[PDB]
């Protein structure tokens, strides 16, 4: 399983952001709004292939979570679909980026702003977000935003859609890596 | 589902579908409710789950 693939919790479906590790312990990052209140994650809608259990979740304010793998045999590729990821980097205005998600697949665009505040309502406000002109749709939450072999962010939310065009906000992945003491591979 | 606090300028993108009276599957409640606003209250919920 790799970045952008579907993940299912008890409540719905999100996308895997990036496979990451600490020592010998493997985890995957995804959106905090997906990890909030989920305990177990599976690889399929039938819930027959377990992936693992939530180990951390930060939403609102931030929008990242991490799941520790409990499935021993599933391949945990350090890629996004077939694309290799080798490092993490900070987003910059004008940077060409690509997103992959379980509903819409792969779409490209550029970073249009940094440190944006996104208010999803009901007190769910997230800060410090990357703004882009890449589209996204339900199911794409938590998937990776990358640039070449560089990990940049995790899909959080936005508006519009892929048919007409949209704006999507992503959580900087560097912050998550740091919070959990993990790294891409 | 109550779309009273809509519209919202952004929605998160988890998938938990709802079926609209327009026979379209809406990916989540935030997407569904923004569409209800956009239709000026004419779209309604047909049932939970995909259409």
């Amino acid at each position: 399983i790799s970045g952008g693939d579907a993940i299912y919790s008890s409540t719905g479906r999100c996308s895997l952001g990036f496979n990451v590790r600490s020592g010998s312990t493997y985890y995957f990052l995804t959106a905090g709004h997906c990890t909030d209140g989920a305990t177990t994650w599976w690889a399929n809608s039938a819930r027959t292939t377990v992936l693992g259990t939530t180990s951390g979740s930060s939403f609102p304010n931030n929008d990242y979570g991490i799941v520790r793998y409990t499935n021993t045999t599933i391949p945990k590729d350090g890629t996004v679909g077939g694309q290799d990821i080798t490092s993490a980097a900070n987003a910059t205005v004008g940077m060409a980026v690509t997103r992959r998600g379980s509903t819409t697949g792969t779409h490209s665009g550029s970073v249009t702003a940094l440190n944006a505040t996104v208010n999803y309502g009901g007190g769910d406000v997230v800060y410090g977000m990357i703004r882009t002109n890449v589209c996204a749709e339900p199911g794409d939450s938590g998937g990776p935003l990358y640039s070449g072999t560089r990990a940049i962010g995790l899909t959080s939310g936005g508006s519009g859609n892929c048919s007409s065009g949209g704006t999507t906000f992503f959580q900087p992945v560097t912050e998550a890596l740091s919070a959990y003491g993990v790294s891409v591979y | 589902v109550d779309c009273s606090e809509y519209p919202k300028p952004a929605c998160t993108f988890e998938y938990r579908p709802l079926c609209g009276s327009d026979n379209k599957t809406y990916g989540n409640k935030c997407n569904f409710c923004n569409a209800v606003v956009e239709s000026n209250g004419t779209l309604t919920l047909s049932h939970f789950g995909k259409c």
